[PDB]
């Protein structure tokens, strides 16, 4: 089994570079899911990417990616890292205002910062299309399904 | 022959199906308009420090 | 005159903005050049006399823009 | 262009009303494998003289060969949705805001508490329509219950 | 589940670890006379056992 013997989301190597050395086992690389394999290492390197690039903003440069992409932060987890910067969110855009070109972008600096600053305002997929991220889990919950078809018949 | 009773289309070509276009932040509406407007601003206001109206209707001094 | 200018104004509200700063760049740098080319004709002398003093109703209109340029009175 | 922006913006109306009238999932006929036919006559390959390298690239072309088959199918029910969509945004309603841009009259100038409500426009869209209504504590309670606290000697 | 699937598979037949899960299919034809001999013979003898 090799690189088989953890599950998708249990190593310690990061998703996208997970999937490339279970495709680089699983298949050689003339066939067709070797191919589809590592395209869809592609595809999670780049929700990696986003997902290192919308969290260094609150948690640095070395912001350990693989911890949020395992467990994602919780709704009161995105509350306290807003929190957590508000303070110097509030005194940068102080800073923009007084040093804006003109009155009218300093109070689009300060009517920005005004929504988002507050926490309310943060768009949770969950609570805008319920029924869409019930179904994008479910398009994650029948793959694994097809791997537990594939193993009762064997 | 256990590979042909998987769904053939693969976990990339529902997630290149799925997410087929890169979606337009809430965001890009107002930093794109609001710079747009800073030369309305600019050249329309009276107050501002490059205003057209001493270019455009001159003076009469 | 109002039909020159529509149809300069509408084939250049059919560029992108970026097309716009550069295509006037090149056309407003080039056009010093040739004054700067130009040493001692009097009009060369006289055109970039007159580019200093564009330049002064541009300052003197950002220090008081609801005055505009001040003169001397 | 403003009527393709009034046709697209009229069709994309049409899109939503007539999947939320059939109550479908959203993320279903974006998916290929709700058009892919697990009921298809799977093709043995100990009956086509296969030799022994020639197994693999069997394999291949009876999946890629089903995968563009669920493929196609996606792409002829958008064909067909497209059309349905297109014969009732013909008779439509056309009601639509208009881009919230600053109020610039002909000889007139253009008033900072005019680009001002205007940018309140633009900001009052960064809201999401259905948000978590995210406690942030005061600083008029947090420091009532840190007042309680230290007068208990905590 | 896939490493208790393995599990019975190598503990019954332990050489099956010999034949790699991505080379197993390129070994396979049609007939079973016309599958690829590069394991065939190894996997008998290792089969055998240790002795």
């Amino acid at each position: 089994l090799g690189p088989q013997m953890e599950a998708l989301g249990a190593s310690d190597l990061l998703l996208s570079e997970q999937i490339r050395v279970i495709t680089e086992h699983r298949y050689t690389p003339d066939r067709l899911q070797y191919k589809e394999g590592m395209k869809l290492a592609d595809k999670i390197a780049a929700q990696e990417a986003a997902l290192k690039e919308e969290l260094k903003v609150i948690y640095g440069d070395n912001v350990d990616v693989k911890h949020f992409q395992a467990s994602p932060r919780t709704p009161v987890q995105q509350l306290f890292d807003s929190l957590k910067n508000a303070a110097a969110n509030k005194e940068r855009a102080a800073k923009e205002a007084a040093a804006a070109a003109s009155p009218y972008l300093a109070y689009a600096v300060t009517k920005k910062q005004e929504v988002q600053a507050d926490p309310s305002n943060i768009p949770f997929d969950e609570v805008l299309y319920p029924q869409l991220s019930e179904e994008l889990l479910e398009l994650e919950l029948s793959d694994i399904r097809e791997d537990e078809i594939a193993l009762e018949k064997a | 022959d256990r590979v042909l009773s998987l769904p053939a289309v693969s976990k990339n070509q529902v997630l290149e199906n799925v997410f087929h276009t890169a979606p337009k932040a809430p965001v890009e509406h107002l930093e794109k308009m609001v710079s747009a407007n800073s030369k309305v601003y600019d050249a329309l206001n009276l107050q501002s420090k490059r205003v057209l109206i001493w270019q455009v209707k001159p003076a009469l001094f | 005159i109002e039909a020159e200018a529509a149809s300069i104004l509408d084939r250049h509200l059919a560029k992108p903005v970026a097309q716009i700063r550069k295509e006037q760049a090149s056309a407003y740098a080039s056009l010093l050049k040739r004054a700067e080319t130009a040493k001692g004709a009097k009009w060369a002398e006289k055109y970039l006399e007159d580019v200093k003093a564009v330049q002064w109703f541009d300052a003197s209109v950002a220090e008081a823009p609801a005055s505009g340029p001040k003169v001397a009175a | 262009k403003k009527q393709a922006t009034e046709n697209l913006m009229k069709l994309l109306q049409a899109y939503k009303d007539i999947g939320d009238a059939k109550s479908e999932p959203l993320l279903k006929n974006h998916n290929p494998r709700t058009f892919e036919d697990r009921d298809y006559p799977v093709p043995d390959f100990r009956t086509q003289n296969l030799k022994a390298g020639d197994v693999p690239k069997f394999f291949d072309t009876v999946i890629s060969t089903r995968a563009s088959a669920a493929i196609a199918s996606k792409d002829k029910f958008w064909a067909g949705r497209k059309t349905e969509a297109e014969a009732a945004s013909a008779k439509a309603s056309a009601a639509f805001p208009r881009v919230a841009v600053p109020e610039w009259k002909k000889g007139k100038t253009v008033s900072i508490e005019n680009l001002n409500t205007v940018t309140d426009k633009y900001a009052a869209a960064l809201v999401p329509k259905r948000k978590l209504a995210l406690p942030v504590l005061p600083e008029g309670v947090k420091k009532a219950v840190e007042d309680f606290a230290a007068s208990v000697g905590q | 589940r896939l490493l208790k699937l393995w599990a019975k598979r190598l503990l019954v037949s332990p050489e099956l670890a010999i034949v790699p899960l991505n080379e197993f299919d390129a070994q396979l034809a049609s007939k079973f006379e016309g599958i690829s001999p590069k394991y065939q013979e190894l996997l008998s003898a290792v089969a055998q056992g240790n002795k």
